[PDB]
């Protein structure tokens, strides 16, 4: 897993995907910290989101274990920063990458799955009052992340 | 002769020495790499019962005892070093970092 680990770090620190970052936690490199920064599509714009990254001993056959350090207000992602996102469970792959991943989760970001929430009072208000939604999203977003 | 792109499993490229294979799907892995992701699929398939192409989903044909019996790749650890503009960039991130611990922004999890 180390090997892996080593050549993706070097390939965020030279290529990140468009607003992110990423690398290890003091000397620990199964251990990250990364930044993504609010896509302009998205309530999120202008906060910058901290999420933790741990990745397993069978790393990359099993899927990294991605969260959110930074609160944020989303039907996918809970209290506990917990991302329901399926290519980070069901729909893992090692042809995927930390960079696809801090990808994935901006879209998810622009676009959430309210049918899967791990939030279902948000959920409902996304579903039922956008209005309401994206302005709570951008309260949480500048109280917290700018 | 040897492919021009990356094993998706290592991210390593091809060496004229090494063991690797092409899938029917047109995609290649080294041996040891796509041996160690069958080993790992069949076992999960198992616990909750087809492994599929990690690029393309494509099922598999594959004999596992073959890709295991080749030589795994030979490749150094690329080091890890932060250009000075990544180290700068990080500080700048330790500031956002400290004010969003003082606004209760940060998770804790106890
Ligand atoms: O959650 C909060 O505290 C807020 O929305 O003001
Ligand atoms: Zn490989
Ligand atoms: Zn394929």
């Amino acid at each position: 897993a180390l090997k892996r680990i080593h050549k993706e770090l070097n390939d965020l620190a030279r290529d990140p995907p468009a607003q992110c970052s990423a690398g290890p936690v003091g000397d620990d490199m199964f251990h990250w910290q990364a930044t993504i920064m609010g896509p302009n599509d998205s309530p999120y714009q202008g906060g910058v989101f901290f999420l933790t990254i741990h990745f397993p001993t069978d790393y990359p056959f099993k899927p990294p274990k991605v969260a959110f350090t930074t609160r944020i207000y989303h039907p996918n992602i809970n209290s506990n920063g917990s991302i329901c996102l399926d290519i980070l469970r069901s729909q893992w792959s090692p042809a995927l990458t930390i960079s696809k991943v801090l990808l994935s989760i901006c879209s998810l970001l622009c676009d959430p799955n309210p049918d899967d929430p791990l939030v279902p009072e948000i959920a409902r208000i996304y579903k039922t009052d956008r209005e309401k939604y994206n302005r709570i999203a951008r309260e949480w977003t500048q109280k917290y992340a700018m | 002769n040897i492919p021009h792109g990356q094993c998706v499993i290592c991210l390593y490229g091809f060496q004229e020495k090494e063991a690797f294979t092409k899938t029917p799907c047109y995609h290649y892995f080294h041996c040891h790499c796509l041996a160690r992701y069958i080993q790992h699929m069949e076992q999960e398939l198992k616990a909750q019962g087809g492994v599929q192409c990690p690029v393309c989903r494509e099922p598999l044909v594959y004999d596992l005892a073959s890709l295991k019996a080749a030589p795994e790749p030979q490749q150094p650890m690329e080091l890890y070093q932060p250009s000075a503009e990544s180290l700068r960039q990080q500080e700048e991130r330790k500031r956002l970092y400290q004010r969003q611990q003082e606004r209760g922004g940060i998770i804790d999890l106890e």
